[PDB]
Parts: structure tokens; C-alpha cells; sequence
């Protein structure tokens, strides 16, 4: 239908820069009106700006007026957020959406009705690590009955960003994924999938 | 003959002044309207019906504060459009019943290329109308002042 | 700048109850709108211009209110409304959004299934050591664990991971693990 | 530039209805007014109405009030004019105009509706020929009466084309649902008999 | 409704000269008064609004004067292009009404119709119809009247006018009058004119 | 004070066409209707019409819609009322009249008199009328002065230049034959005849004749 | 057109009595409106809306009546009342006026003094005649006029002039002419002019003979 991708999530370096695109698909681009949204610390949430896709003018949020740039890529139907100095206070989950606003609407229907994947920005010097996977399996006590339960432990990774498919996708209930921590300044997470004695 | 808002507050016989205010929409873009309907706002009607013929006209309209600075457009009045701000006063319209009926008004603005940011601050004065009403009957020349008032702001892209 | 404050910061109530959400606003604003977000998704339109539900709502939300004070109702509660609401105005530049309140949803008690791991020979190849445990599908929220590695009481080295209210069936998790040295 | 765009020719017969349309291009197309206009055989304009693109208030005369009805499209940027009922003194041409300071600023090109329970029919060329001796010594005038055929137009011409000059065809004159022409050119007395005048008629809708 | 009456139906002029049409309204009207052009073709335009405003891409000569409920429209130099029919109209009152029309002519020295008539050829004798056609060509001005006359006697039935616009050419007009006949009532006859005059 | 003034008395042809006129002040002339109302000699009163000036309504009665046409003229103040084809039937005086909008007042012009006739002015006649061979057989007597054939009203008649002040009965003029007839009675106690050969006074300022007579 | 219908076309009181006028509509009227004339002049409003006057109106008018009835009522007549009353309606088109109700004076009955006089010789001279009746200061006003020739009746050529009622008397006067050619008067004898009132119990009879003036 109507969607909006993002790219994946981003690691810099503090004082860098980064370049987040949002492109769109299944309806008339220039029709309607681009916002982006920043949310921080998992909850707080707080706008940044408007775009018009048709001459490029944008609205700021003069919070954010010397630190994000609204631009637009008419031919391609893609915008784009550039943040320029960035700092740990920039640590977020960046949203492109669709906004109805613009225009006159007969209706007065004014809102963000199309929201894209965010885009997770981590501002770290640390160096990315691969995962150490290992399986877990029950010990030799389990008493085993209809069924049982198998799990994964995920360690000392960076950045946080994991995801975990059991079985090639053909479980896709009774999975339970468990957030990542830090330890000593990596993360660790695991998961676990639950099955019958077959 | 007298007219009144869609909130309750009424002007009565002989003319006098109210104030309007108006819900726009959030944002306007370049080369696209701000509409300002007002036939959804203010109604009136005849008092004697079976012997008097009311007419109606708009004899003036005024910007004010940001839609004067940073738009320009037209009025829509009884079947043609005119500049706004208004240079003379329009036809007339005929008010022969006893139920309200809407005054067919509506601002069509457009920003100008120096309209930028906020163009358009809530709870301030963006235009005055004059109704002029006469009748079939008398020497009776009356008017109704209307305020209009901004609800909510208004931006612009640059 | 208009700030948005939604009190009390969480709340709870039971499936096929009424509950309210409050938002006041720190001026007086002529719309009110509210958004929802789901475990691991973007915000959604949920009402729109203080009484208009988006499209593809179901009519058990609703929305009132006028001048600094705007109410979210949803009544007959299900399990699908374990969320997060924000309130969010463009009535004065800028925009802003809501503190945010998340829903818990009351349901009756759940004994944990409890599952324990030994640490996995190719985790030993590599010189550490860590027992994973999982408690699976329990409520009310809080608990504690309590490792018992030998005699001793090994009260250090214990990393606890709750999960969200599950959409289905309201229940919670936890993953508790133990690192040491082999 | 404004341009306003209107349906082809109807043919329409008693008490049906017709639909026709203006498109509009150029401008914004609900900030102004769309009005329309009946121009009879005869040539007196009368005005039907007008209607507002943005929410379909209509404002109609009160002469026509009943039979007919204005609707718009604003996705399309389309007026449509309804006409029900339909008799013979419903034939005319029918006329949009974008509205501006009072005045039609703007108007379409015309839509002409014929009204008649007639069917198409190839016409009857009848040859006109002096009377007695000479119509004078040094100027002849000959003639062609094409008599019965429906619907307009029909196309009259002398020689191919080759006598373009002392030629006049006169409009055409409905006679019992049936319309007739007559069409004259003048020679110079010598050159008739002399040599020969045919008189070419084409009839398109009979293919004729 | 507000009545609207142009003074003369027709108006003969010249290149070069300056032409003013005029229009009255039962009542006063706020200078809300419209002139619109119409070519032969049948295309419509606005030349004057509101009572003295140009529209845009119509030509210089024209101008708008009046007040109340006299209007006039005045012409400097006319041209060729300029012969059409001119309406006046008013916008101050639902619904809107327009003038009756004033068509333009080129003024020509007068000249004599030329008489021609046909009696009914032998294919229409023979299929049953007989039609007498008598021709009026070049002619002017444009106002004339003819009679049929059969054994004498006057006819007033069965007869159909036509008359062609001006000519571009040489400015004379033209018209045909037809009379038509069944067999009979043709053959049982022996006297028929055509008098115009 | 408001004022309507009419014109002065028209003298009409048959078949013909006259305008009279109602000048208006002390009001707002254009802003309210002005009414037109006919009154024949010895009838009722009957409603022509009404015009309103600023816009030229008019609203007429279905007797008069032919004959009349109603115009007004706002520079002067000035409503008009014409009439056409002047047939018997259209001699009367002719009011206007201005009531409606303001409360509680009515304000009428002093009228004006429209007479169609297809005679010319003609001096009048005057003959003597004498009692039977002697007094009524009483101390009183009747005398009187006849006039016929005369155009147009009005005459005047005294008797002895006015010093027979009582006993006197001028009797209103009757139409005959196109032309008016008027008699006037005189009682004296004297016995006139065989006495004092009463005389009275006639004028008529349409001819500008003037006769006495002797009884 | 609603027809207004007054009844009856004459009223007579005197000063200090009560009068009341009656009129009646064919309809229903929401405004009657009352008019005063006096002759040689101009309708002056009394009354408005069937019960309130006009400016300068004394109190002794009052107005009374709804619907289809209506009423006006004069308290005590000062002799500045009499004039003849209309009554009026606008509530539709076109609007309509009243026939017209004339007051007059109650006094004692009175006598016809009939009068008859020969043509003069000199009107004989020009070919015309006209023998004329006076039947001056009567009351009430019913009264009939005829003509006699040679005791023979001849209703032709006769015309007949009335009077208001005297200001000072109040009584009425009749003049009745009887237009005859010269030839024609010279062909009879005697002449004879007859009169009969309300209250004329007989006919009086006057009649002259020629040669006798
Ligand atoms: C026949 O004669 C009647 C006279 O008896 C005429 O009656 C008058 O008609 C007019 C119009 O129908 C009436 O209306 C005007 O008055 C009202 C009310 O004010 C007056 O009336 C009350 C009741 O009598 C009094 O209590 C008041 O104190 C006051 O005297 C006004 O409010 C009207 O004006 C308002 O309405 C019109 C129309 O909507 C607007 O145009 C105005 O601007 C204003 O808003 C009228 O002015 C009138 O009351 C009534 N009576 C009198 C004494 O005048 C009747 O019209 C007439 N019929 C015809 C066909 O002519």
C-alpha cells in the first residue's frame, strides 16, 4: 500500500555526520507533505520539522534549526534528514511520515496518517563487534514432558541491533525475544522458542 | 432583520458588531489557498417576510495583521468573485423568510513570495466585514460590523 | 512553546472495562489530537481534531474536551490496548507531543514456567560460563529470582530482563541469567 | 492560458435527457464560479445558473428551475449540465462561462442539442431551370432545391468547386420535421447551354 | 426580474466611424453592467465589465461609459473585425438578465433585388410534389417584403422564407421564398408571380 | 412639515393622453411609496396604484394596468402619473398620497382635477324667471336667474352685487348636451314684480364675460 | 379584489349623540384603515389598524372590530364632524376603499315651497325653452319631482338638480327643468309641476296657463 522505508539503523562517531533517506511508494508523492520526528530515550517524542515536496520549502522546529536539514529528491520521491554535528544528546529513533497538511481538507483531517520504520542513530567512539552465538539446550535432569522449551544467548555485541528468526521462519508464535543490556559496554540478549516433544 | 454567529452571539436590529473566529488550516503552501468560509459562520433572516424584501450587500472588507502582510487573494460573494481588500461594495443578495440563512462569503488568499514562517498568529484580527442591509419599505440603512479572528497559527514553507 | 502534560504516567484496568486518559495543556489550544504506539512500531493516528476517529478505528475510542483540558475514552478495554498514547497539538508553533501514558492491562494471576539451562560446551571452549533462566508466561509483573549455584547463596553477577505485556493473553516474562568464570 | 472545453452535438428525442459537460484548465478551478447560458434560435441569451465548485451551492433561474440541474466533479475539474423532460423548444446551444467582477470573463465553446423524433434520410435534388426565353440578356441565374433530409449539415456545391463566385446558399428551413435547402448560382448568358452546371450535394450522415 | 432593452436592433456604420451602442434598465443597477461580443461563428467574448474596465486582450477601441440605469458603448475607428452583435447585461440582482442585441452593418449605397423564378422541375411533378422558387438576390438594405400570387388571387399559406447574413464581399443581402404545392392543386392552376417590393 | 403638491387642472381632448405631476418635501422622497387615487364626481374613491421611487416597483390595479404608466424622478422630487386613451369615464380628480412608513401620519395632495370633454368655452346665457301674474298669494316670493349652455365650470352668481345675502339657493350645474346648465333661486318679501325689477350678477372667468340681468 | 360593503349610505344624529359607522368586509382583513372628507377637499386619515388614531385625531373617534366586522364610533359629534367616512383595507392587492357613509343633522320635518315659472321670452326668442320648479327649503331629502303638460304626464327632457343640507337651516332645496322647443311649448296650454316627499302626506301642485306671464 502506502509505505515509507528508511535505511537501517546507523552508527557514528561523535562530530560526524550522517544522512538518514526516506523514500515513498504507492501514491502521488508531491500530493502531500513530508514531517520528521525525533524520539528520545524511548518515549519522549518531539517534532522537527515539515517539508514540501513540491518546492522544497521546509518549517523548523527552531530547537532544532542548527542541527537538522530538510531536503527532497522530487525525481526519486525520496527525502532526506542530515544532522550535522552530532553529539550524544542525538542518540534517537529518527521517523519520516506523511502529513495531510499543505492544503485546504474538506474533512479537516490534519495528521501524520503514514509513519516509516525509524531509523536508530547510536553517537559512539566504541568499535563494532560481532555476536558470539551459543545454543542452549535442557540438562540431564529435565524429566522431559509434552513439551519443552529451547533457547538462544546472544553476547558481547555492538551496536544494538540483533534480531533472531527460529527456525527459518516457520516458528513464528511462541517465540520469546528478550531485550538487550549492557555489560561491561556490550550488549547481551537472548531468546527462547517453545515446542512440543517431537 | 438581524444576523448572528454560529456560537449564539447575535446583532440585532439597526446593525452593530461582533467578533468571528475562524479555524484555518495549519499550513498553506506556496501557490495554494487559505480558505476562510463564512457562510458556515454567520446567518440571518427577514423579520416580515410577507410584506418586506431585505437586500443585502458587502460593502467593505479590510486585511489586517498577517493575512494584510502576507497574502493577497479574492472574496467569493453570490455567484462572482472580487479583490480582496474590496474596492466597492458588491450586488445584493435577498433575505425573504423567516429562517436563518447563510451569508455566502468566503476568503480565497494566497501567500505572497515574501511569506515565510508564522504568517498568520492565533487570536488576532485578520479582516473586517461590513454588511449593509436596505429594504423595500423604508429609509433604513444599517450595518453589521464583523471581526474576524484567527483560531489557531498559520505557516509557511520557505 | 505550549507543554503537554498527560498524568498519571501509567495506568491499568481490566478487560471490557471504561478507562479515561487525561491530557492539559499549559495554554489554550482549539484541537486536541492523540496517536498510539504498539511494542515495537511508529506512532498511529488514532483521533483526530478532539472527536474523529481515524480511519479504520473501532468506535470504542473516543475523544473530548476544549480550552487546556482534552480526554482520550476507550471503553470496553481488550488485550490489543497495551500501548503507549501521546497527545499533540498544532494549534501554536511549534508542534509539541505529550509526556506519554502507557496502558496495563488487569487479568488474573499466572504461576511462572520456569526453565533452567547449563552453560553450553562451546560457551566452556571459549573459558567463560554463564546459566541462562527463563520464566516464561506469569503475572502480575514483579517478581524476584533468587540463583543457587553449590550451598552458597551467589547473590552477584545476576542480569534480569523483563519483557512487554504480551498482546494476546496480558502476561509478562523475565530472563535471568548468571555469568562467571569455569 | 483559460480555456473551457465542451461535449460535442446531441440529438436527442421528446421527453429524454441529456447530459453535457465543460472541462475547465488553466486555473484554479474552485476559486471561481461556473454559470450557464441558453442562446435560442433567434439569437436572445437567457441565463440558467450558476453553481460553486468547492462545496455545490446552486443558484438557478427560477425559468428553469426544475428541469434543470448543475453538478461538479472538482477531481476532474468538470461542470455538467442536466436537461430533463426534453421538448422542441428545448433545441438550442448551451454555453459555460467562468465568472469574474460580476461578468463572464471566460466562455466555452458552445453545445448545440437538436430535439426530434426524426431519422436520418438522404435529401431529394431537384434542378432549377429558367422559364420562358431568358432571365435577362447578359446574366442567367440557375438553381437546386434539396428538399426532406435530417439531421443538418448538408454541403451544396457547383462544378466541384470550380464556380466559387455568384454562388449563395441559403439556410436551412425545418418543413414537417424535415429540413430544406436551396442554393443559386448566376452565369453569364453564353456560357449556358453552352457548356454544363451540376449541382454536387453531399449528405454525410446518410453517406450520401 | 431586472428588464434590460437595447435601442435598435440593427445599426449601419462604416470604417472609420465611431459607433455607440446604448443600453437602458427598467431599474438602477450599481454599475453592474456587462458588454459581451459575438462573432458570426457563434464564438462569445467580454469586452467591457463593470462599466469602464477593458478585459484583458480585448482591443483599445472600445470603451464603457454610464451610470444608473443608462449605459453606452462606444467604438473610435471600426474595422472589419468588428462587425458582430453586441449584448449588454447586468450582474447587480439574481437572476442575471442580458439585452436583446444590437448587430453591426457595413453602410452601402442601395441597390434594386434581382427577380428570378422556377417552376417545379418534371422529376418532383412526377414524384408527386410541385415547389415554385423565386430568388431576390443582392439587394439593399436588408428589409423587404413579397407576396405570392396564383390566377390573381393572393396565397398566405404554405410558404417558406430564407435570408442569408451580409455580404463580405460586396455588403448586398439575398433571400429565397418557396411555395410548395401538392400535384394537383398545381396542375389545376395556370397564373403564378412573385411580387417584391 | 411634509408636503405633496399637484398640479393645476388639466381641460382634455377624447382619445388624448395628459401627465400630471405630485412634487414631494420634507422627506426622503426615494425611500417611501407613494399611492394614486382616483375620485369621480359624486363617488367613492378608487386605488390607481403605488410606485416606490428608488427602485421604480410599481404595483398596479388590474382596472387601471392598460390606461396607466407610473414614473418618478429623483432629481426633482417628482412622481408622474399618465394616462392614455382619455375617455369619458377618465374625468376625476386625481390624488397622491404618502403614508406607509411613518407611524401614525398620512399626508394627501390637495388633489387635481382631469376633464374630459370634446367641447370649446362658451359665454353663457342668462334668462330671467318671473312668477305667474302676481305675488304667491302670500308676503313671500320666489325669483330666479337661469344659465345654460355655458363651458367650463365654474361660474359665480349673486343677486343686487350681493345685497340679497338671505333666501338664496344656487343649485350645482348638470351636463347636457356637452354643455353645463346652472340655476339660481332668490326670495325677497318686497313683492317684487311689480317691484324693485330684481337684479342679479353673473361672471365667468373662462370667457372673461361678464352679464347682468333684470327680472 | 375583497369587496367592502357600508351600510346605510346615510346617517343622521345630532351634536352630543353617539354615532357609530359600521363596515364590512368580504374576507379576512388583518388592517382597516378609517378616512374623513369634507367636500372641496382632500381625505384626511382618522384611524389606523381598526383601533388606533392618527395624529392630531380627538378622542371622540374610536375604532372597534376584527376579522371581517369592523366598527368606527364618534363619542359626541361637534358639528366638525360632518363629512362623509371610508373605510379601507391594504392587507392584499389591490387595495379597496369603502362606499362611503355621509352624516348629517336630525331636525323637524319641513314643507316643499313649490315654485313654477314660464320660460322667458327672450330664451323664446333664440327657439329654446326650459320651464323650471324650485322646492326650496324641505326636509327630509327623500323627495320625487314630475312634470305635467296640460294635464298630461310627459317624462322626457327633464333634469333635476339637488342641494346638501344648509349650514344654517339644515334644509334641503330641488330645482327640476323641463327642456321643450319653442314650437313645441307654443302647442299647449297649461303646465303643471308635481312634487312628493317622506312625509308629504299629499302632493303639492303647482301649475301656471300662458298668456298668464
Ligand atoms: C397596512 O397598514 C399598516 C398600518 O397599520 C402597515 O403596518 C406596518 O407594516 C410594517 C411592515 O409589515 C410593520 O413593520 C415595521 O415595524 C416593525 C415593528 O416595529 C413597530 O411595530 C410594533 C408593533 O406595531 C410596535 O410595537 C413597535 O413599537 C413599532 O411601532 C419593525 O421592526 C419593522 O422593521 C424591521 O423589520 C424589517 C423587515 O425585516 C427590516 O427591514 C427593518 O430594518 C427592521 O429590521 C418594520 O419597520 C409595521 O410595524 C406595521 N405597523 C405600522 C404602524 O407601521 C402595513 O404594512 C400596511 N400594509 C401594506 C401592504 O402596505
Amino acid at each position: 500500500e502506502v509505505l515509507l522505508k528508511q535505511s537501517g539503523p546507523e552508527k557514528v562517531k561523535p562530530g560526524a555526520s550522517v544522512k538518514i533517506p526516506c523514500k515513498a511508494s504507492g501514491y502521488t508523492f508531491t500530493d502531500y507533505n513530508i514531517d520528521w520526528v525525533k524520539q528520545s530515550h524511548g518515549t519522549s517524542l518531539e517534532w522537527i520539522g515539515h517539508l514540501d515536496p513540491n518546492s522544497g520549502g521546509t518549517v523548523y522546529n527552531q530547537k532544532f534549526r542548527g542541527k537538522a536539514t530538510l531536503t527532497v529528491d522530487k525525481s526519486s520521491s525520496t527525502a532526506y534528514l542530515e544532522l550535522r554535528s552530532l553529539t550524544s544528546e542525538d542518540t534517537a529513533v529518527y521517523y519520516c511520515a506523511r502529513s495531510t497538511m499543505g492544503v485546504y481538507r474538506s474533512d479537516g483531517y490534519y495528521a501524520m496518517d503514514y509513519w516509516g520504520q525509524g531509523t536508530s542513530v547510536t553517537v559512539s567512539s566504541a568499535k563494532t563487534t560481532p555476536p558470539s552465538v551459543y545454543p542452549l539446550a535442557p540438562g540431564c535432569g529435565d524429566t522431559t514432558g509434552s513439551s519443552v522449551t529451547l533457547g538462544c544467548l546472544v553476547k558481547g555485541y555492538f551496536p544494538e541491533s540483533v534480531t533472531v528468526t527460529w527456525n527459518s521462519g516457520s516458528l513464528s508464535s511462541s517465540v520469546h525475544t528478550f531485550p538487550a543490556l549492557l555489560q561491561s559496554g556490550l550488549y547481551t540478549m537472548s531468546s527462547s522458542v517453545t515446542v512440543p516433544s517431537s | 432583520f438581524a444576523c448572528k454567529t454560529a456560537n449564539g452571539t447575535a446583532i440585532p436590529i439597526g446593525g452593530g458588531s461582533a467578533n468571528v473566529y475562524v479555524n484555518l488550516a495549519p499550513v498553506v503552501n506556496v501557490g495554494q489557498n487559505l480558505v476562510v468560509d463564512l457562510s458556515t459562520q454567520i446567518f440571518c433572516h427577514n423579520d416580515y417576510p410577507e410584506t418586506i424584501t431585505d437586500y443585502v450587500t458587502l460593502q467593505r472588507g479590510s486585511a489586517y495583521g498577517g493575512v494584510l502582510s502576507n497574502f493577497s487573494g479574492t472574496v467569493k460573494y453570490s455567484g462572482s468573485s472580487y479583490p480582496f481588500p474590496t474596492t466597492s461594495e458588491t450586488p445584493r443578495v435577498v433575505y425573504n423568510s423567516r429562517t436563518d440563512k447563510p451569508w455566502p462569503v468566503a476568503l480565497y488568499l494566497t501567500p505572497v513570495s515574501s511569506a515565510g514562517g508564522v504568517a498568520i498568529k492565533a487570536g488576532s484580527l485578520i479582516a473586517v466585514l461590513i454588511l449593509r442591509q436596505t429594504n423595500n419599505y423604508n429609509s433604513d440603512d444599517f450595518q453589521f460590523v464583523w471581526n474576524i479572528y484567527a483560531n489557531n497559527d498559520v505557516v509557511v514553507p520557505t | 512553546q505550549i507543554v503537554l502534560t498527560q498524568s498519571p504516567a501509567i495506568m491499568s484496568a481490566s478487560l471490557g472495562e471504561e478507562i479515561t486518559l487525561t491530557c492539559s495543556a499549559s495554554s489554550s489550544i482549539s484541537y486536541m489530537h492523540w496517536y498510539q504506539q504498539k511494542s515495537g512500531t511508529s506512532p498511529k493516528i488514532l483521533i483526530y481534531s478532539t472527536s474523529n476517529q481515524a480511519s479504520g478505528v473501532p468506535s470504542r475510542f473516543s475523544g473530548s474536551g476544549s480550552g487546556t483540558f482534552y480526554s482520550l475514552t476507550i471503553s470496553s478495554v481488550e488485550a490489543e490496548d497495551a500501548a503507549d498514547y501521546y497527545c499533540h497539538q498544532w494549534s501554536s508553533y511549534p508542534w509539541t507531543f505529550g509526556g506519554g501514558t502507557k496502558l496495563e492491562i488487569k487479568r488474573a494471576d499466572a504461576a511462572p514456567t520456569v526453565s533452567i539451562f547449563p552453560p553450553s560446551s562451546e560457551q566452556l571452549t571459549s573459558g567463560g560460563a554463564s546459566v541462562v533462566c527463563f520464566l516464561n508466561n506469569f503475572y502480575p509483573k514483579d517478581i524476584n529470582v533468587k540463583w543457587k549455584i553449590d550451598g552458597s547463596e551467589r547473590q552477584n553477577g545476576v542480569l534480569n530482563s523483563w519483557t512487554d505485556q504480551d498482546s494476546k493473553d496480558s502476561t509478562y516474562s523475565m530472563s535471568s541469567t548468571l555469568t562467571l568464570t569455569k | 492560458e483559460i480555456q473551457l472545453q465542451q461535449s460535442g452535438p446531441e440529438r436527442m428525442k421528446p421527453g429524454a435527457s441529456v447530459k453535457i459537460s465543460c472541462k475547465a484548465s488553466g486555473y484554479s478551478f474552485t476559486t471561481y464560479y461556473i454559470h450557464w447560458v441558453k442562446q435560442s434560435h433567434g439569437r436572445s441569451l437567457e441565463w440558467i445558473g450558476y453553481i460553486d465548485p468547492f462545496n455545490d451551492d446552486t443558484n438557478y433561474n427560477q425559468k428553469f428551475k426544475g428541469k434543470a440541474t448543475l453538478t461538479v466533479d472538482k477531481s476532474s475539474s468538470t461542470a455538467y449540465m442536466h436537461l430533463s423532460s426534453l421538448t422542441s423548444e428545448d433545441s438550442a446551444v448551451y454555453y459555460c462561462a467562468r465568472s469574474y467582477y460580476g461578468s463572464l470573463d471566460y466562455w466555452g465553446q458552445g453545445t448545440t442539442l437538436t430535439v426530434s423524433s426524426a431519422k436520418t434520410t438522404p435529401p431529394s435534388v431537384y434542378p432549377l431551370a429558367p422559364g420562358s426565353a431568358a432571365q435577362t440578356n447578359s446574366m442567367v441565374t440557375l438553381g437546386c432545391l434539396v428538399k426532406g433530409y435530417f439531421p443538418e449539415p448538408v454541403t451544396v456545391t457547383w462544378n466541384s468547386g470550380s464556380l466559387s463566385s455568384g454562388v449563395h446558399t441559403f439556410p436551412a428551413v425545418l418543413q414537417s420535421d424535415l429540413y430544406t435547402l436551396s442554393s443559386s448560382v448566376t452565369v453569364p448568358s453564353s456560357t449556358w447551354p453552352s457548356e454544363t452546371v451540376t449541382c454536387n450535394v453531399a449528405h454525410p450522415a446518410s453517406s450520401t
